[PDB]
């Protein structure tokens, strides 16, 4: 029942769980609590797919079986400023020596 | 034959104390009395030269959960026709008339008899399985006077290492009973030793030992 | 609630405080007699190293199968530092 995901935008990465059967819109209610932004200058995306308000993650996506605690599945997120959104930027985790 | 994450995390972590050892030893209460406990050396117990006799002896404390290693010293030249090393229930006979591989006859104990290097659990009605698995031509496998018993009472299995080499799960179907470590000798003056090495909850490990585990291989 | 653990390269990864806690470092830092930040803890290391909260919390605080935490054999020596660094 349970999804465990990274919600990241930039060099932002939110740890956090939500069910399965809970919506798009529900999570950016969440984000909204950490981040300080209202769902409205928010945009969730899986991957270059933007994701809509009144599905479940599951139907996104974001199952039990895809998304575990030892390796969360990602959100993207896109904030608003002035009626236009900033295109999807999230910068990458630096890399291993070789 | 790559040692599984809990064992070997186990493994390296400091071998239990002295006193965790005696409280895992043999149980002087609940032997054949063809055996005896030495009385300078309490993890080790000595068997009369008696013949026609197989004879077992039970370790203390009876495991239920966690998964537990310990470690056996049995010299090669003191095992005969019949040496046989594994756990059981409170209910198996400890000794038998006649020599056999009595660890693993009937459905109270499992065993592995080291000398034919087959796995038995309820013998009288189940043929022994070779272990380990990769033997061929009825080839021996020879343990060395020291070897590792591991068993994990929250999978329900027993498996064994020997010179550091994971031998694979021997028995399965272990969960729910309370078992105690055993072993049946039919070797006139054997000595047998064991030394608990150390117990694990099922519990997710620290990210250090995971980590070193990792490097270790 | 929430608490801030920021990697050398300049990551920011918003946790659970509770989940934060498995790191006895992060655990003392954070009491005592908000953020927390890491000059050596690249975030390559540092989100491995959250994955690992959210793991331990989650499997500890249960009886079902725990399953085994990936450690790609690439990062093992940096994650090793600093686990024994976080102490966890």
């Amino acid at each position: 029942m349970d999804v465990f995901l990274m919600i990241r935008r930039h060099k932002t990465t939110i740890f956090t769980d939500a069910k399965e059967s809970s919506t798009v819109f529900e999570l950016k209610r969440i984000v909204e609590g950490i981040l300080k932004r209202p769902p409205e200058e928010q945009r969730l995306y899986k991957d270059d797919q933007l994701l809509d308000d009144g599905k479940t993650l599951g139907e996104c996506g974001f199952t039990s079986q895809t998304a575990r605690p030892q390796a969360p599945a990602t959100v993207g997120l896109a904030f608003r400023a002035d009626d236009t959104f900033e295109a999807l930027r999230i910068e990458p985790f630096s890399s291993p020596p070789e | 034959f790559v040692k599984p994450a809990r064992i070997d995390i186990l493994l390296d972590m400091p071998p239990a104390s002295r006193d965790l050892q005696l409280k895992h030893s043999w149980n002087s209460e609940d032997r054949s009395l063809n055996i005896f406990v030495k009385e300078d050396d309490k993890l080790t117990f000595h068997r009369h030269p008696v013949a026609q006799s197989t004879d077992c002896i039970r370790g203390k404390v009876g495991l239920t959960k966690g998964l537990h290693i310990w470690e056996i010293y049995w010299p090669t030249r003191q095992r005969g026709t019949h040496a046989v090393v594994g756990v059981c229930t409170a209910d198996a006979p400890l000794h038998s008339v006649g020599y056999q591989s009595l660890v693993g006859s009937t459905e109270q104990s499992w065993g592995w008899d080291l000398g034919r290097n087959k796995l038995y659990h309820d013998s009288k009605n189940c043929a022994g399985v070779t272990y380990p698995a990769i033997l061929k031509n009825d080839e021996a496998f020879l343990v060395p006077d020291k070897f590792l018993v591991a068993l994990d009472m929250d999978e329900g299995t027993l498996s064994f290492i020997v010179d550091q080499q994971y031998l694979g799960i021997a028995f399965r179907g272990l969960r729910g009973k309370k078992l105690y470590p055993i072993v049946s000798a039919v070797w006139g003056h054997c000595e047998i030793t064991m030394r608990y090495i150390g117990g694990l909850d099922p519990e997710p490990l620290p990210l250090m030992d995971l980590c070193r585990r990792t490097i270790r291989q | 609630m929430y608490v801030k653990l920021i990697s050398s390269d300049g990551h920011e990864f918003i946790v659970k405080r509770e989940h934060a806690l498995t790191s006895g470092t992060i655990k003392a830092m954070l009491s005592g007699p908000n953020e927390v930040n890491f000059r050596e803890i690249p975030s390559h290391v540092l989100s491995k190293v959250c994955m690992y909260f959210t793991y331990k919390v989650r499997y500890t605080n249960s009886s079902t199968e725990i399953p085994e935490f990936p450690i790609a054999p690439e990062i093992a020596l940096e994650l090793l530092m600093a686990a024994n660094f976080l102490d966890c």
